[PDB]
């Protein structure tokens, strides 16, 4: 995994109105003909939950930071303050 | 086909007019004031 900071696009929309439970990961394999040889998938699953976050916007409209408002009270602080950069003292949170 | 599903199948514009004080509805947006050409630049997946 990479030690940069990268945003996702929206690629593809599609109306569906069916219920949605499982998802299978098709895989396909070089046929050798000697047929599918020995596999090597390099591929990770994560899942999502519900959270609220900051975000920076450059001149340009992309986007270039983001923090988490529930990891350590740092982050809380900043997320209440409503900016990125904080000075000494005592604050209510 | 009673409506339970998002709705598909339904299907104006007029001119364009610039530099006065008019109503614009911008696919569903209303408002009145004044349009005038920019010089910003959109990311191209973004309308507004």
């Amino acid at each position: 995994l990479p030690q940069g900071f990268s945003a996702l696009e929206p690629l593809v929309d599609l109306p569906i109105g069916i219920n949605i439970t499982r998802f299978q990961t098709l895989l396909a394999l070089h046929r050798s003909y000697l047929g599918w040889t020995a596999g090597a998938a390099a591929y990770y699953v994560g899942y999502l939950q519900p959270r609220t976050f900051l975000l920076k916007y450059n001149e340009n409209g992309t986007i270039t930071d983001a923090v988490d408002c529930a990891l350590d009270p740092l982050s809380e602080t900043k997320c209440t303050l409503k900016s990125f950069t904080v000075e000494k003292g005592i604050y209510q949170t | 086909e009673l409506l339970h599903a998002p709705a598909t199948v339904c299907g104006k514009s007029t001119n364009l007019v610039k530099n006065k004080c008019v109503n614009f509805n911008f696919n569903g947006l209303t408002g009145t004031g004044v349009l005038t050409e920019s010089n910003k630049k959109f990311l191209p997946f973004q309308q507004f």
